[PDB]
RNA sequence: UGAAGGUGAAGGCCGGCGCGCUCGCCGGCCGAGGUGGGAUCCCGAGGCCUCUCCAGUCCGCCGAGGGCGCACCACCGGCCC
RNA sequence: GUAAGAAGCCCGGCUCGCUGGCGUGAGCCGGGCGUGGAAUGGAGUGCCUAGUGGGCCACUUUUGGUAAGCAGAACUGGCGCUGCGGGAUGAACCGAACGCCGGGUUAAGGCGCCCGAUGCCGACGCUCAUCAGACCCCAGAAAAGGUGUUGGUUGAUA
RNA sequence: UGGGGCGGUACACCUGUCAAACGGUAACGCAGGUGUCCUAAGGCGAGCUCAGGGAGGACAGAAACCUCCCGUGGAGCAGAAGGGCAAAAGCUCGCUUGAUCUUGAUUUUCAGUACGAAUACAGACCGUGAAAGCGGGGCCUCACGAUCCUUCUGACCUUUU
RNA sequence: GUCUACGGCCAUACCACCCUGAACGCGCCCGAUCUCGUCUGAUCUCGGAAGCUAAGCAGGGUCGGGCCUGGUUAGUACUUGGAUGGGAGACCGCCUGGGAAUACCGGGUGCUGUAGGCUU
């Protein structure tokens, strides 16, 4: 009692028929795998920037008048 | 049957070209390679320590990490049907930046300019390739001379 | 290539420029064949025997046919020929006569298929000349060099058998 | 425009070619109708149409 | 949630007592955090047809552009053992 | 195998126990700039879930074997589940894929009679067999030979 | 299992080829190997050159030992083969014990599960080096094994109702 | 025109043998108290400056060997897709597209970045 022992002979077709779907890609992917000690002060930085909200509230606000000089000197 | 070794089938693969055995050219060592970057595989031989498998010898990938020899990428595989994406830790001396890319970078550059520039003149002028079109009616002289003539040869059993 | 009625096709043709060389030399050939579609493939053919190049390493500037001079006086053609039977491949010399070019050329084809069975595409044709009445090197075209020739039409048949189909007189092949 | 004039077109449905064809199994140079039969497709669609 | 003994799910903003030290003490305000995409909804220059001019109140719709953003998805962050 | 743009480019400013000649890098904020090669069409996502888990043939590539309608593989297409026109007949060869009817035209094959259609005043040649020949898969034959006959090449002689 | 039995193991593993130039791919198909060995044959630093060939030198001879020249690896690196290595990855000397303690991520076979093997990081304690640095076993590719049960190590560790 | 220190690309830069080398350099060279290591100041370390282009290095030469690159080989060999094409088979030809390598014959024989000297 002898039989077939491998083939790969149909099944491209039955692959392609519900299709071969690349993945789905998306910005802002995972931070699974990158070194500790680099993730570490990303958390540090992110704990922090609560500082400097008033003091980069004063630049961009004066600088929306001086973003509105461009306006201004066009017109 | 076959076996299941890391290297069966790679007597060539991860061997030195012709009279370039022997140290590396330490320009490799000294590239820069930032994050987001597209990059290719190239399994060097010479030392073996961070090479990747035989199914990613001349992939393409992106980069998602950076360690202080060697460097995280995101490459693609196709395995029965159904497309994976893997993430290997590889060495430096294995890769090499892409030229894949910067055709389109001088366009976008140039593209930019040519619009900016040659703005104020009005005309919305071609940005956008085009494949290659038919070939423009023209003429041809025939400076006095009648063309040659061409004809067939007799069969000879040189040999 | 198979055959209908063949044509005589002049054809002349070029390859493409290019920073180096400016204007290349142009090439001639004369060809037979049923129509200009299939004349300049053949063109293609024997030009890339002989140069190297290719039909999109080229074009073709003119293809024309050209007419008989003389269609109504008698002439004795003489061909050179390459084919290539089951064994080797050989060359020969044939005659004919014929008040056209294409039509010699033609009953060539014919006769090919009949004495050696040859398909045309195991057939090269090279040169052809109009011959004297001397210079023939071949009886059955030589016969016919007679001022003073004639003949009879003997024992010839009933054609137009199925009118009448049943009949009465058996039939007469005297005349 | 062409690109969207074509599209707007749907593709021709024809009738058999009145008189028939030679052999369809090969090329236009071996007495076939296939590849490019380049100003003689106008004597074909006389035939379709 | 842990083998068990046993513990047991929210923050900030401002001002007073120690040195913003990736830190402990007196008083008010909000409050289930945010990034991106997001069916619908909201505001709206100028109007589409007005037998003519200008004034021009009800009503659609446009439509520039701009906002509140449901479920749900991807990520960041936070709390409990 | 990658790439062919809004998840892009640019401007300015903030936070960092990370690194440090001075600096880099990453992250957050706020603004300015829309077609980015061809030809095609509606995409995405989640649950429950049956029958299967003995295979077979053909071109091409191919291993063992003298070979096999033999044994084992790669590529695509078919059979199995699929009828119909042709191959006289036929699992798979060639054409072409099916609701029930009318008219016209075709494919592949063919046109002496069985049998639908050449009952063309068809064209040019070859060939006589005291075993004639006759259409892929396909169902029968080689070396060597022949003043049988028709063509051709070469070299000589008149 | 080219009927079964006798024979063999194609029953877990490694190299090359077959295999049709990514990868993957069969048969009791070809040729071969494994169930080990190492206190150094592991790890750092320094210095040097291999196989052979030629010409000379008391006994000395085909071959002991000395010297010079040529020497792109034609030698060696534990074992099968394959790749790779020249002021090395080889030979020789000095010092040592990263063959240690601890989380998690990835790759290989693959269902995209486990064993095993391997890789790049982080925290400690360390060794060698003038220092840059290198090292958490053997230059790379193979050398090995679940629940249940038993035994040993550890915390002034929980329970014994 | 050119050298010194550090280098990148790693024979258009290598191998053998011949000619020339102003100035600055680079080296040869003279010794062994102390530093240091050698069976042996030969190598390695140190202290020096009488003499020298002989060598090394630099440039240059060879109807030079090799290397780099063209041509020819050749639209040849091979090859995708096709046919109720041939043939007893082995194999051959054709349509549509792509397209090599030897022999043989020519040419070339190091480019440069940073810092600093000579060439008054
Ligand atoms: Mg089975
Ligand atoms: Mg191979
Ligand atoms: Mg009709
Ligand atoms: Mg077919
Ligand atoms: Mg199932
Ligand atoms: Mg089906
Ligand atoms: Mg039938
Ligand atoms: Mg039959
Ligand atoms: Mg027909
Ligand atoms: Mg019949
Ligand atoms: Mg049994
Ligand atoms: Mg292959
Ligand atoms: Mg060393
Ligand atoms: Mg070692
Ligand atoms: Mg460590
Ligand atoms: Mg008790
Ligand atoms: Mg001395
Ligand atoms: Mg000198
Ligand atoms: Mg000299
Ligand atoms: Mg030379």
């Amino acid at each position: 009692a002898k039989s077939k022992n491998h083939t790969t002979h149909n099944q491209s077709r039955k692959w392609h028929r519900n299709g071969i779907k690349k993945p789905r890609s998306q910005r802002y992917e995972s931070l699974k795998g990158v070194d500790p000690k680099f993730l570490r002060n990303m958390r540090f930085a992110k704990k922090h920037n609560k500082k400097g909200l008033k003091k980069m509230q004063a630049n961009n606000a004066k600088a929306m008048a001086a973003r509105a000089e461009a306006i201004k000197a066009l017109v | 049957t076959n076996t299941k070794g890391k290297r069966r089938g790679t007597r060539y693969m991860f061997s030195r070209p012709f009279r370039k055995h022997g140290v590396v050219p330490l320009a490799t060592y000294m590239r820069i390679y930032k994050k987001g970057d597209i990059v290719d595989i190239k399994g060097m031989g010479t030392v073996q320590k961070g090479m990747p498998h035989k199914c990613y010898h001349g992939k393409t990938g992106r980069v998602y990490n950076v360690t202080q020899h060697a460097v995280g990428i995101v490459v693609n595989k196709q395995v029965k049907g159904k497309i994976l994406a893997k993430r290997i830790n590889v060495r430096i001396e294995h890769i090499k930046h892409s030229k894949s890319r910067d055709s389109f970078l001088k366009r976008v550059k140039e593209n930019d300019q040519k619009k900016k520039e040659a703005k104020e003149k009005g005309t919305w002028v071609q940005l956008k390739r085009q494949p290659a079109p038919p070939r423009e009616a023209h003429f041809v002289r025939t400076n006095g001379k009648e063309p040659e003539l061409l004809e067939p040869i007799p069969y000879e059993f040189m040999a | 290539k198979a055959s209908g009625t063949l044509r005589e096709y002049k054809v002349v043709g070029r390859c493409l420029p290019t920073p180096k060389c400016r204007t290349p030399p142009l090439y001639r050939m004369r060809i037979f064949a049923p129509n200009h579609v299939v004349a300049k493939s053949r063109f293609w053919y024997f030009v890339s025997q002989l140069k190297k190049m290719k039909k999109s390493s080229g074009e073709i500037v003119y293809c024309g046919q050209v007419f008989e001079k003389s269609p109504l006086r008698v002439k004795n053609f003489g061909i050179w020929l390459r084919y290539d039977s089951r064994s080797g491949t050989h060359n020969m010399y044939r005659e004919y006569r014929d008040l056209t070019t294409a039509g010699a050329v033609t009953q060539c084809y014919r006769d090919m298929g009949a004495r050696h069975r040859a398909r045309a595409h195991s057939i090269q044709i090279m040169k052809v000349e109009e011959i004297a009445a001397s210079k023939c090197r071949r009886p059955a075209v030589k016969q016919f060099h007679d001022s003073k020739i004639k003949f009879p039409l003997p024992h010839r048949v009933l054609r137009r058998q199925h009118k009448p189909r049943f009949t009465t007189k058996r039939p007469n092949t005297f005349f | 425009r062409f690109k969207e004039a074509n599209n707007f077109l749907w593709p021709f449905k024809l009738s058999s070619p009145r008189g028939g064809m030679k052999k369809k199994t090969t090329h236009f140079v071996e007495g076939e109708d296939a590849g490019n039969r380049e100003d003689q497709i106008n004597r074909l669609i006389r035939r379709m149409n």
